[PDB]
């Protein structure tokens, strides 16, 4: 849904403080500026797309304390209140599955100098002019978003997405469900504690395989991946000379003088600025990839969530019936209920 | 619903007269490409460390091999502006492209159509959409059924009557908390529970809450009027 | 009188729906909107 | 007759089969007949 927010200042990336460097830097006019904007540009796309996603609620629905939603349990999908974040049991196991690196939440220096400035890349980032901005909604609000679909879905079914939520019993809901696939409703109130173990057990398959297998939420752990390659690649481009009789910039400026050192800052100004360019040119590519999965995601909040689907294999592979939604690291997942 | 749509017209009118910003999806385009083309010639300002950004004043000033160092740096910065606007304009092409592949399948499927997918044609139930033109857009106009003034009833997912589970044909079965009635699902319009409003399925043991009530056989009273239509000419012929 | 404030957003107003295993909403009335979409 | 709709004639439709297909309310005015013919019975008595 969406990928970490960079900005970078072009000059400390550039030239590191250098006033010499500096002066140089402002001959080549704009392109640091559009650089900076093209990023803010990423980085506000980020809460849209998350907005787009979870904020498809007018009301944070609350589930009743009496849970007889006819059998059917999902406790394993609801809020649990026992946690500072209230999310359900299988959004603690989908938090576990994909690694971050650095949420945004203040670096306050005793935290990245001394012993622990040589065991990180995330201090050699900042230490070189690149931040990660934290999203606008906190992982709590997402839970709190993903809270009220749910208990706007099991108490209300797809009445929440298109006025007021109207109460019905959760398995005249799915008779409901059931006539939508063609199914007669007696199908189901003759045969509904089957169709509630069956789903209960299908949903502890879920909660198994999340606490069994590693690398399923691929998907989320691949744009976490390429996001720290990016800013690992572009911190590694400042050991580079690009002809320059070193790249460590107070070499240049602490052995040549005013014209001998003009002629080697302005090769690394070149390869450097180079560098951004790139980076930045990956990102807004990559920011069209995450954006056109953040519209298929609040896609299927609509059609799947909100509502019932007729299109084959848009909400699993089945027959849809209904689809929950569960926050996980910068992503949506879907858990379908099919008739197969 | 004519009085209705005249006056949710009436509001689009209203707003579109009134605030300035809701067509700023459209004046973001517009500013976005006049922008980057503001951008683009600013650069031509940049001496990218030539003697002068003023490409005269260097063939003015110098001879023609101290003049092809410095016309090479201006060479290499104003083709580097170049090719950062087309990239950013390629990338953006890919969006405004995005966008009217959108605006297409919401012309086919809610202009065109009525769409049964939730969202994609406004919010409520679709029921149709008008299509306007704006600079560089579209504006649809989308009319949906929105369900107003909601009322609570105890309901049932069956009826028990002659030992026999009854379900709705299509509806709802709905108590006002003495009497038991069909009603379809999206709008209160209450039915006495019948042979024709209902199918049956097998008996009353196996639903869980289905309730006890009457369900009508229109053919009964047809048939029972019909019944003392038979004792009175039988009555009558008693008499020779 | 005016000054810049700095709060914790809003998701929406909370809402306990009156959930039962034999109670129903059912809408008595209906209302027809029309919503703008605006595409580029 | 409840079950099903009928269109046209058996000519047509290629694959077609032979089978009854029950009027619910043949019975429940068959056993009306009977009902009607036991009263005229008992009713020639006087
Ligand atoms: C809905 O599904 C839930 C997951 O299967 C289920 O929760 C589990 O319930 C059992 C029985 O209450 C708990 O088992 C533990 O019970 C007590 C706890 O103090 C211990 O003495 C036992 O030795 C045993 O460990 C599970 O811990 C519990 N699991 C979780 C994750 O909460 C619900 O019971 C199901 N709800 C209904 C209405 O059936
Ligand atoms: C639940 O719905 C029931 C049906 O609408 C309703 O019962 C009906 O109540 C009205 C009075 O409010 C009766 O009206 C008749 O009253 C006498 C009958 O002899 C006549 O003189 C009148 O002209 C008029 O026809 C209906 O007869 C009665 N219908 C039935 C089938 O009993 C209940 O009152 C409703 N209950 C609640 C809790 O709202
Ligand atoms: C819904 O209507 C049903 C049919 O009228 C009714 O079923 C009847 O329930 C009673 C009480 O359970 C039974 O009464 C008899 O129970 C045993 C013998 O079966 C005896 O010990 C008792 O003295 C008494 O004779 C009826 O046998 C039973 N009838 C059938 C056909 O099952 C339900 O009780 C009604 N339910 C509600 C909630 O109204
Ligand atoms: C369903 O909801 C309708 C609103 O969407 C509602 O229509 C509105 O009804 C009121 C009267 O009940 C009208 O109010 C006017 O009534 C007279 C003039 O006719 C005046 O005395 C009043 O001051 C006032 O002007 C509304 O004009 C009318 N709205 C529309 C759009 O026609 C229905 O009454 C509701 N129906 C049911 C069965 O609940
Ligand atoms: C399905 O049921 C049909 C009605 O019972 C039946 O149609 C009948 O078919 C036979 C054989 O083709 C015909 O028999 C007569 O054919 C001619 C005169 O039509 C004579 O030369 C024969 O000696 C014999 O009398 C019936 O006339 C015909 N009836 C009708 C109304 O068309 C089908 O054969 C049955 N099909 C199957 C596959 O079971
Ligand atoms: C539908 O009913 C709910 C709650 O059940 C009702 O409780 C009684 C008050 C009475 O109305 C019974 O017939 C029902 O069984 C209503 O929810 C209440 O709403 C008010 C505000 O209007 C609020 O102060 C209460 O706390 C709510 N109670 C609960 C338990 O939620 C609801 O208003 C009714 N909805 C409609 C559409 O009429
Ligand atoms: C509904 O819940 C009540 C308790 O409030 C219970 O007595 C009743 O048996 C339940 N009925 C159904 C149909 O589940
Ligand atoms: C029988 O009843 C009819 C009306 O139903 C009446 O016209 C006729 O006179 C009656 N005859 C006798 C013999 O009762
Ligand atoms: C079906 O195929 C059989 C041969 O296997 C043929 O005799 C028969 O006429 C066919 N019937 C239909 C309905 O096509
Ligand atoms: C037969 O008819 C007489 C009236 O002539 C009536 O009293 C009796 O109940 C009838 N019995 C039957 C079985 O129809």
């Amino acid at each position: 849904v969406s990928m970490t927010k960079t900005s970078v200042d072009c000059t400390m990336y550039i030239c590191g403080d250098s006033t010499e460097c500096s002066n140089l830097l402002l001959q080549y006019g704009s392109f640091c500026t559009q650089l900076n904007r093209a990023l803010t540009g990423i980085a506000v796309e980020q809460d849209k797309n998350t907005q787009e996603v979870f904020a498809q609620v007018k009301q944070i629905y609350k589930t009743p304390p009496i849970k007889d939603f006819g059998g059917f349990n999902f406790s394993q999908i609801l809020p649990d209140p026992s946690k500072p974040s209230k999310r359900s049991f299988i959004e603690d196991l989908l938090f576990n599955k994909v690694t971050l690196a650095d949420a945004g939440f203040i670096k306050q220096y005793g935290d990245c100098l001394g012993d622990i400035a040589a065991r990180d890349l995330i201090c050699a980032q900042k230490f070189n002019g690149l931040t990660v901005l934290p999203p606008l909604l906190t992982d709590e609000m997402i839970a709190q978003y993903t809270s009220a679909l749910l208990a706007g879905t099991i108490t209300s079914g797809w009445t929440f997405g298109a006025g007021a939520a109207l109460q019905i019993p959760f398995a005249m809901q799915m008779a409901y469900r059931f006539n939508g696939i063609g199914v007669t409703q007696n199908v189901l109130y003759e045969n509904q504690k089957l169709i509630a173990n069956q789903f209960n057990s299908a949903i502890g398959k879920i909660q198994d395989s999340l606490s069994s297998t590693a690398s399923a939420l691929g998907k989320l752990q691949d744009v976490v991946n390429q996001n720290a390659q990016a800013l690992n690649t572009l911190v590694k481009q400042l050991s580079s000379n690009f002809g320059a009789i070193s790249s460590v910039l107070n070499d240049i400026l602490s052995r040549l003088d005013k014209v001998e050192a003009e002629v080697q800052i302005d090769r690394l100004i070149t390869g450097r600025l180079q560098s951004l360019q790139t980076y930045v040119t990956q990102q807004l590519i990559r920011a069209a990839e995450i954006r056109a999965s953040a519209n298929l995601a609040a896609t299927k909040m609509s059609e799947c969530v909100l509502g019932q689907s007729k299109r084959v294999d848009f909400c699993g592979k089945g027959y849809h019936l209904m689809s929950f939604p569960q926050s996980a690291p910068h992503g949506v997942v879907f858990l379908h209920v099919t008739y197969v | 619903i004519a009085n209705q749509f005249n006056s949710a017209i009436g509001k689009i009118q209203d707003s579109l007269s009134s605030t300035a910003s809701a067509l700023g999806k459209l004046q973001d385009v517009v500013n976005q490409n006049a922008q980057a083309l503001n951008t683009l010639v600013k650069q031509l300002s940049s001496n990218f460390g030539a003697i002068s950004s003023v490409l005269n004043d260097i063939l003015s000033r110098l001879d023609k091999v101290e003049a092809e160092v410095q016309i090479d740096r201006l060479i290499t910065g104003r083709l580097q502006s170049l090719q950062t606007y087309v990239t950013q304009q390629l990338i953006r092409a890919a969006e405004i492209r995005a966008s009217a592949n959108l605006a297409a399948t919401k012309m086919s499927e809610c202009v065109l159509g009525q769409s049964k997918r939730v969202d994609f044609c406004g919010k409520g139930y679709h029921l149709m959409s008008f299509p306007q033109s704006a600079p560089h857009g579209v504006v649809f106009l989308h009319v949906t059924y929105v369900p107003a003034q909601e009322k609570n009833f105890t309901t049932a997912p069956a009826i028990c009557h002659d030992g026999k589970a009854h379900f709705p044909r299509e509806g709802v079965f709905v108590s006002n908390g003495t009497h038991w009635f069909v009603t379809q699902r999206n709008f209160y319009e209450p039915q006495i529970i019948t042979t024709d409003n209902t199918f049956v399925s097998g008996n009353c043991d196996v639903v869980i809450g289905i309730v006890n009530n009457t369900v009508y056989d229109p053919l009964q009273p047809e048939l029972d009027s019909f019944k003392e239509e038979l004792d009175k000419y039988f009555k009558n012929h008693t008499s020779p | 009188s005016q000054s810049i404030i700095a709060y914790t957003m809003s998701l929406g107003a909370e809402n306990s729906v009156a959930y039962s295993n034999n109670s129903i909403a059912i809408p008595t009335n209906f209302t027809i909107s029309v919503t703008t979409e605006i595409l580029p």
